[PDB]
């Protein structure tokens, strides 16, 4: 997901 | 079994991670107070189609709630939750964090907040067609401005906010509870050093959050399902990803 993009995954 | 030392520590580390993350400052946002709409910028406003300003208030949120994910990743014993957990404390709470940092960029002498420059009141929202759910919000925003937060207890009250061990679908539960109480002894500890313990009973119930944030997926429900277009084409994704059914 983006949350996941966002936090560095 | 955190330390009054770890404890007093947690507290500097949480402050310092809202400061670098408050998106505005205080000063500047005070300052504008006496910058407001004129009645001709608000009906401008009013005559906006409610498709641009549902886009420009969509934008708008997603920057806010950008720096909200920025203080989740420096928040203290965030990033050391599992993924799936990080997912689901910032999915919920994202927007809550949002709407309670709102209330620095409040002003209830007037009942107007800062708006793309200007200070303007519930009526410059008219056009988006969610005048119950505007309201609350700016009713929500009256009553956290009742009682006066100073920045880091903004910091740390918005930690709990984030770091709700309640949220549906957490995976290490525990984890998330031990670090929630690390951060409610964190606030306890700097509401009385500083004579503030008063404020914890002035606090909103959790439901009133929880309300705003499930009226605002509501009525997004509403404007999607009747322009799914303009969403799918000028919104922007984590807006949707967040927020939309
Ligand atoms: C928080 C960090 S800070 O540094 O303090 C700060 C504060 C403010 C700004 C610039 N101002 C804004 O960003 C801004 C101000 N007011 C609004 C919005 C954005 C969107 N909202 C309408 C929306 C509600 C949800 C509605 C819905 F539920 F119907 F979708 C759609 C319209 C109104 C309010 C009624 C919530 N910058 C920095």
């Amino acid at each position: 997901t983006l949350l996941q993009l966002l936090l560095g995954h | 079994y955190a330390s009054l030392t770890e404890i007093e520590h947690l507290v500097q580390s949480v402050c310092k991670s809202y400061r670098e993350t408050c998106q505005l400052r205080l000063e500047d946002l005070l300052r504008q107070r006496s910058n407001i709409f004129s009645r001709e910028e608000v009906t401008g406003y009013q005559r906006k189609s409610m498709w641009e300003m549902w886009e420009r208030c969509a934008h708008h949120l997603t920057e806010a709630i950008q720096y909200v994910v920025e203080f989740a990743k420096r928040l203290s014993g965030f990033m050391e939750l599992c993924q799936n957990d990080q997912i689901v404390l910032l999915k919920a709470g994202a927007m809550e964090v949002v709407l309670v940092r709102m209330c620095r960029a409040y002003n209830a002498d007037n009942r107007t907040v800062f708006f793309e420059g200007k200070y303007g009141g519930m009526e410059l929202f008219r056009a988006l067609g969610c005048s119950e759910l505007i309201s609350s919000i700016f009713d929500f925003s009256h009553s956290l401005s009742a009682l006066h937060f100073s920045e880091d207890e903004i910091a740390l009250y918005t930690a709990l906010v984030l770091i709700n061990a309640h949220r549906p679908g957490l995976q290490e539960k525990r984890k998330v509870e031990q670090l929630q109480y690390n951060l409610e002894l964190a606030f306890h500890h700097h509401l009385s050093k500083t004579h503030r313990q008063s404020i914890l009973a002035k606090l909103p119930p959790k439901g009133k959050l929880r309300s705003l944030c499930s009226q605002h997926v509501e009525r997004l429900q509403i404007f999607q399902h009747l322009h799914p277009i303009v969403v799918q084409a000028a919104f922007p994704p984590l807006y949707k990803e967040l927020f939309s059914t």
